[PDB]
RNA sequence: UAAUGGUUAUAUGCCGCCCGUCUUGAAACACGGACCAAGGAGUCUAACGUCUAUGCGAGUGUUUGGGUGUAAAACCCAUA
RNA sequence: UUUUAGUGGGCCAUUUUUGGUAAGCAGAACUGGCGAUGCGGGAUGAACCGAACGUAGAGUUAAGGUGCCGGAAUACACGCU
RNA sequence: AUGCCCUGACGAGUAGGCAGGCGUGGAGGUCAGUGACGAAGCCUAGACCGUAAGGUCGGGUCGAACGGCCUCUAGUGCAGA
């Protein structure tokens, strides 16, 4: 009397239970994404004919590349890597935007690529290069379970539930970023355009606030 | 040859402040100090009586004895690798309470009110400080305001 | 020369102490020999303790 | 066990631990306790304080068995009853039959007061006593019992 | 290239097995890592870690000091649990009834534990008759107050007894230990 | 035959010569590892000579076996050699040097009887 | 025992996001926006061909 | 021969190899250096204390 | 089966300065080294610190001695 | 928390400095390095740029390059000489 | 079950520390081990195993002893002085 046969169909209809949930969640997670990006489109429109100008809430999360090896770095910059996680070349950090971080990132600034992430990019990065910190040991994602066995408590039930609490930055962002292991990104595959990286971005290097140019940044990387 | 003498290098530090010499106001002898308040170190020059070492110009510390006409201060002090506990007995003139634990204190009777409001009703008021936050879309008018601005200027002398 | 905290010694070694170490690897020898010379003096002065 | 010292793994190391620059010689800062003034100071004071002058008076020609008064006390005190009768000897508790200890024969020349014998009286003969030791013994309602 | 935080290769700095070759407490580990990791008791954890201890990490746990824990409020029913040696004490003149489970009894604490009406319990047996530490009382004896302890630290105004073979007037008294000889410590 | 086995890999084929040992007779071949300041064997300057490693090492799978796929195994005699038994498709017997030709012939009779692989079935033979 | 990377492998794709099948089945990722014929104010045609 | 007199170089790095350190606060700091009169007057305000804490459970 | 592979010699391409040593710095126009064999350098002891292991544990230490013995072993033992 | 090795000759670079006409000079401050360290680049080089190293395979790069030696455009473009 | 398996991260290094191993002379035990039908030694751009220290085998030469494992012990490992 084991009862494999009704065991593995309860687990079954659970399993199809949480499906049902995740499919609903992310049908209303792109009707989101959706009426967001449509009314600030709309909203610039009309600012537009009414003859005002329509200013853009500033971005809430960056995306930052250490692009700058191991050695010879001043004791400031090399704790502020370390409490951002950049602990080696091409490592990659979703960072919420506050004052508070926008002195560290000042700091870091000659060792690492930032800018804004989009949802495009945050979805190829959390789909290919996504992994958990579970007693630690760097866990890959591939399953919607484990995403819920750690991130549960804070209602993230699946990937796009991870991809969602990132890009809006919700009140378990710190616990669904720190969640995610740093991004172990490759090199550029077109390269990085500018024959010396280590200048800014707006002098022709690569280091700085590169805006919305991270995105072709971090694809080419991922 | 050297000289290291209790009071070296403190030409302008024990200098008493442009048109502010002579005595010492007297509500610097009527604050009261309690074991355990915060207070900041700076010496007055004019009194040279329960003076502290120089290193101890601009550190804030704990009163841990309070005696006659001085408080002793629990200053921590970096030593090689690790900070000692330096025990000072200061007059009060060298002494003033630290403005920060008042503006802490205010904060913690901010927190008890709205915690009061509440439990009164509406739980969860999120009672911490947030940093500075990513300002939000704005709708800027073109209202008298017709943005007009010319280029960068030619050099001229003017010498 | 002194150095860690340790007990300060008392070795008197400044001699050539090495001209005069005895070794008592006769102990059981010895042991032989006395129970021998028991025997023999027993034997010798027969009945008496 | 020759076999297990770092000799053998120094071997084919070139200054068998002991370094290249400071190069392992002969008696680097003085034989025994050379210094202990100059150069070994702070090795003194600083793990061996009080070590250097003279302390009271000196005792001519002394004999360690003018001070022979090894001391007992009265938490153990009934372990000189053996065991067989110590049961007997606590359990119904009496004078006008109470345990003698004679506590020189077993070695001890004064009795001090740890703490707490059991009420059974007692006969302790002893040949020093401390007046906590004597307060205790008779509390339990024992006699101490002065020899020499 | 890492930049690297922590120290890496790191051992925990934790005995994970016991440093003796002794047969008999190699099955006690063997039983008590089995209990441990299928019980989910904190009681078989902690036996287990105890078990790994060296000898001055498991000081002697006294039958007075093991009379004095019964004496606890609700304590008086419960096994004591030692895990180590347990010694007599003839200091003590009342012994209560009591289950000790140790690992090693002196002739004199079997005897007295045995004497009033108490039983002395190995850790196997223990481990059968309370498989997740059901009603015990574990006991430590002091660890540091051993005679290498009072030499540890020994500095300027520590109080901290120096390093002496020889004890007497003579033998550090003097100059860096009174003000009249030089100064006081 | 053998078990079947991954392919065997073995990473570094070649011997570890000592440095300066094709250089001076007094220094042999067998490894010995550069202690000295300068050395550049020592501080692995490119186009010197390997130093062994733990990288190196085989993979565990395919570590001690033969190219036929047996571990070897040292025999004296036949009751060394039942010892093999049932493990005549992971061991194969080597039979060894010291074995005198007469013995050599009863060894590799009772290992033919056996099935054990004989990885030396020539030494001290009338061939 | 092998990471597969989903947007390769639509099984992956499929056992991660159940939104992917009615994704494409709408198509989601190429649909058109509505067509609305709101004009800027002469004000931002003067502004922004300025000198 | 004349040398190097002195140098601060690396002595910041070895003392953040062990990362310096904050001294490990308690509750019930020590008397040291505390007022006399005030130290003998609160030892019989705890002896008090003890004894109106004793009545009060019993 | 030397067809693939291993080993070896050679050719070719690129790379590769002489080891040991002191030194901030050695290929050095610094020092030892023509070559080979054999020998060749942290040992033993008295006292002791830390740690660990073992025995017993408010005790402990049989071996100075005595008894005994298949005899420098092993075994047993009192007072100190 | 205990215990113990080696070390207690340093040197170079950016920046701030002192003495000196100055020095690959002498002496300090902060950090990074060499010492103690190979690798790619600067022809060459202790320290410069890049990057720090288990053994391999594939891919992408950094710094530096792409007439030929030499892998890679005698590329494209605006001029100057 | 200092076994086997699963998961994750990591790997530069002088002086130095610690660990796990390899080898040599001799000792206690064992393999009722090897051997004049050939022990040991030695030679061998012949073979096999080990990351390595090393270990094993084949052929030649040789003529009396010598190995494995478990422990014990040290006058125990050489390119230099
Ligand atoms: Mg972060
Ligand atoms: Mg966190
Ligand atoms: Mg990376
Ligand atoms: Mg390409
Ligand atoms: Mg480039
Ligand atoms: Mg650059
Ligand atoms: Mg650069
Ligand atoms: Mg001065
Ligand atoms: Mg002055
Ligand atoms: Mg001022
Ligand atoms: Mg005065
Ligand atoms: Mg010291
Ligand atoms: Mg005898
Ligand atoms: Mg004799
Ligand atoms: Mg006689
Ligand atoms: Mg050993
Ligand atoms: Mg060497
Ligand atoms: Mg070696
Ligand atoms: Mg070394
Ligand atoms: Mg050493
Ligand atoms: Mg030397
Ligand atoms: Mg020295
Ligand atoms: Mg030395
Ligand atoms: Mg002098
Ligand atoms: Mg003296
Ligand atoms: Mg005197
Ligand atoms: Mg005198
Ligand atoms: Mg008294
Ligand atoms: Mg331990
Ligand atoms: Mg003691
Ligand atoms: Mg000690
Ligand atoms: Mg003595
Ligand atoms: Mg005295
Ligand atoms: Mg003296
Ligand atoms: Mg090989
Ligand atoms: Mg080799
Ligand atoms: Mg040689
Ligand atoms: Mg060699
Ligand atoms: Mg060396
Ligand atoms: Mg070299
Ligand atoms: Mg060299
Ligand atoms: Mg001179
Ligand atoms: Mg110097
Ligand atoms: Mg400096
Ligand atoms: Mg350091
Ligand atoms: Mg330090
Ligand atoms: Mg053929
Ligand atoms: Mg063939
Ligand atoms: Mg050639
Ligand atoms: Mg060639
Ligand atoms: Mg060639
Ligand atoms: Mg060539
Ligand atoms: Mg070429
Ligand atoms: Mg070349
Ligand atoms: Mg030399
Ligand atoms: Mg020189
Ligand atoms: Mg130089
Ligand atoms: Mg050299
Ligand atoms: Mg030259
Ligand atoms: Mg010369
Ligand atoms: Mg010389
Ligand atoms: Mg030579
Ligand atoms: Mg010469
Ligand atoms: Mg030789
Ligand atoms: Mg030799
Ligand atoms: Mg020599
Ligand atoms: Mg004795
Ligand atoms: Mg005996
Ligand atoms: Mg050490
Ligand atoms: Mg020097
Ligand atoms: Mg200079
Ligand atoms: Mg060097
Ligand atoms: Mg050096
Ligand atoms: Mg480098
Ligand atoms: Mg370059
Ligand atoms: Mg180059
Ligand atoms: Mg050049
Ligand atoms: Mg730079
Ligand atoms: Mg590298
Ligand atoms: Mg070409
Ligand atoms: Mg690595
Ligand atoms: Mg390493
Ligand atoms: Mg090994
Ligand atoms: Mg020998
Ligand atoms: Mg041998
Ligand atoms: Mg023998
Ligand atoms: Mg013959
Ligand atoms: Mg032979
Ligand atoms: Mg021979
Ligand atoms: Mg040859
Ligand atoms: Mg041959
Ligand atoms: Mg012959
Ligand atoms: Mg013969
Ligand atoms: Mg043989
Ligand atoms: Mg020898
Ligand atoms: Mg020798
Ligand atoms: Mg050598
Ligand atoms: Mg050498
Ligand atoms: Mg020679």
């Amino acid at each position: 009397a084991e009862q494999v046969a009704a065991e593995r169909a309860a687990r079954k209809a659970a399993n199809k239970e949480k499906r049902a949930i995740i499919l609903e969640r992310n049908a209303a997670y792109q009707k989101e994404y959706e009426t967001a990006e449509r009314n600030i489109i709309q909203a610039k429109r009309d600012a537009k004919a009414a003859g005002s100008y329509y200013v853009e809430a500033q971005h809430k999360l960056v995306f930052v590349v250490r692009i700058k090896g191991i050695n010879k770095i001043p004791p400031k910059p090399r704790k502020v890597l370390q409490l951002l996680r950049l602990t080696r070349i091409n490592s990659g950090t979703f960072v919420k935007v506050t004052k508070a971080t926008l002195e560290l990132l000042k700091l870091i600034e000659p060792y690492v690529a930032y800018g804004y992430p989009s949802y495009s990019t945050i979805r190829q990065l959390v789909y290919k290069r996504g992994f958990g910190k579970i007693n630690k040991q760097r866990v890959p994602l591939s399953d919607n379970a484990i995403i819920e066995a750690n991130l549960g408590k804070y209602g993230i039930l699946s990937i796009d539930d991870l991809i969602h609490e990132i890009i809006t930055v919700g009140p378990h962002f710190k616990q669904a970023n720190n969640f995610l292991w740093p991004f172990k990104l490759s090199n550029p595959s077109g390269g990085w355009g500018v024959p010396r990286k280590f200048k800014h971005f707006i002098q022709g290097g690569s280091f700085g606030n590169r805006e919305e140019f991270i995105n072709k940044l971090v694809k080419s990387m991922n | 040859g050297k000289s290291h003498g209790y009071r070296s290098r403190t030409r302008y530090m024990f200098q008493r402040d442009f048109r502010k010499h002579g005595a010492v106001h007297l509500s610097t002898y009527l604050k009261v100090y309690k074991v355990g308040d915060i207070v900041d170190i700076k010496a007055n020059g004019s009194i040279q009586k329960g003076m502290p070492h120089k290193f101890y110009q601009g550190k804030t510390g704990v009163v841990y004895n309070v005696t006659k006409s001085s408080v002793g201060v629990i200053i921590n002090k970096m030593v090689g690798n690790r900070y000692l506990e330096k025990r000072l007995n200061l007059r009060v003139e060298h002494i003033k309470h630290s403005k920060c634990r008042q503006e802490f204190l205010e904060r913690v009777k901010a927190n008890a009110a709205k915690r009061a409001e509440a439990k009164a009703q509406g739980v969860a008021v999120q009672l911490k400080r947030q940093p500075a936050q990513p300002r939000e879309s704005r709708i800027v008018s073109t209202e008298g305001n017709v943005p007009q601005t010319l280029a960068p200027v030619p050099y001229e002398t003017f010498i | 020369a002194i150095s860690k905290n340790l007990p300060i010694l008392k070795n008197h070694f400044r001699k050539h102490w090495q001209e005069r170490v005895k070794v008592h690897f006769d102990q059981a020898g010895k042991k032989v020999s006395r129970r021998n010379a028991r025997a023999t003096r027993a034997a010798k002065i027969a009945p008496r303790p | 066990p020759s076999r297990f010292t770092k000799t053998r793994k120094h071997r084919g190391h070139v200054s068998a631990g002991k370094g290249r620059i400071g190069k392992h010689r002969k008696h680097p800062g003085g034989r025994g306790m050379a210094g202990g003034q100059h150069h070994h100071r702070i090795n003194m004071d600083k793990y061996h304080p009080g070590y250097f002058g003279k302390v009271g008076m000196r005792y001519f020609h002394k004999q360690q068995a003018h001070f022979w008064k090894p001391v007992l006390n009265l938490d153990k005190l009934w372990t000189l009853i053996p065991e067989d009768k110590r049961d007997q000897y606590l359990k119904s508790a009496s004078k006008e039959t109470a345990p003698v200890i004679d506590t020189l024969a077993a070695g001890y020349g004064k009795i001090l007061g740890k703490g707490r014998i059991p009420n059974v009286p007692v006969i302790v003969k002893a040949r020093f006593v401390s007046k906590l030791a004597e307060e205790k013994i008779r509390a339990a309602g024992g006699v101490v019992e002065l020899i020499a | 290239g890492i930049d690297h935080t922590s120290k890496q290769h790191k051992r925990s700095g934790h005995r994970t097995a016991p440093k003796s070759d002794n047969v008999y407490l190699k099955l006690l580990v063997k039983l008590y890592t089995f209990l441990a990791r299928r019980t989910d008791a904190p009681f078989n954890k902690v036996v287990l870690k105890a078990l790994f201890l060296s000898k001055i990490n498991r000081p002697p746990v006294s039958v007075s000091r093991i009379a004095r824990a019964l004496k606890q409020e609700g304590a008086a029913n419960k096994t004591v649990v030692v895990v180590g040696t347990v010694t007599d004490d003839a200091r003590i003149f009342e012994f209560p009834k009591t289950t000790v489970a140790a690992l090693r009894f002196t002739a004199g604490a079997r005897a007295k534990i045995v004497k009033a009406g108490g039983e002395c319990i190995t850790l196997d047996q223990l481990a059968v008759r309370a498989p997740k530490g059901q009603n015990t009382l574990i006991l430590r004896g002091p660890r540091n107050s051993r005679e290498a302890v009072r030499h540890f630290g020994m500095g300027p105004h520590k109080g901290k007894a120096p390093r002496i073979l020889s004890t007497g007037r003579k033998f550090e008294r003097a100059r860096g230990r009174r003000r009249s000889k030089g100064f006081k410590v | 035959a053998s078990l079947p086995h991954p392919k065997i890999v073995k990473k570094h084929t070649k011997k570890f010569k000592r440095h300066h040992s094709d250089r001076y007779h007094r220094v042999a071949e067998n490894w010995r590892k550069q202690k000295g300041i300068d050395s550049v064997v020592r501080r692995r300057f490119r186009g010197n000579i390997s130093q062994p490693k733990i990288g190196y090492g085989s993979n565990k799978k395919t570590k001690f076996l033969s190219p036929s796929g047996h571990k070897t195994f040292l025999v004296a005699n036949v009751k060394d050699l039942e010892t093999l038994t049932m493990h005549t498709k992971t061991y194969a017997a080597e039979i060894a040097h010291n074995i005198s030709a007469k013995n050599r012939v009863v060894i590799l009779a009772r290992a033919k009887a056996l099935g054990i692989k004989v990885t030396n079935p020539k030494g001290r033979l009338a061939l | 025992v092998l990471k597969k990377n989903p947007l390769k492998n639509k099984q992956v794709l499929l056992r991660l996001n159940p939104y992917a099948k009615v994704f494409a089945a709408e198509k989601l990722g190429s649909k058109k926006a509505e067509k609305t014929g709101t004009k800027p104010a002469a004000v931002f045609t003067e502004t922004l061909k300025h000198d | 021969a004349k040398s190097k007199n002195h140098t601060a170089h690396n002595q910041t790095r070895k003392a953040h190899r062990n990362g310096i350190k904050k001294p490990k606060t308690y509750k019930y700091p020590s008397l040291k250096g505390v007022d006399p009169k005030f130290r003998r007057n609160h030892k019989h305000a705890l002896h008090g204390t003890a004894k109106a804490l004793a009545a009060a459970k019993k």
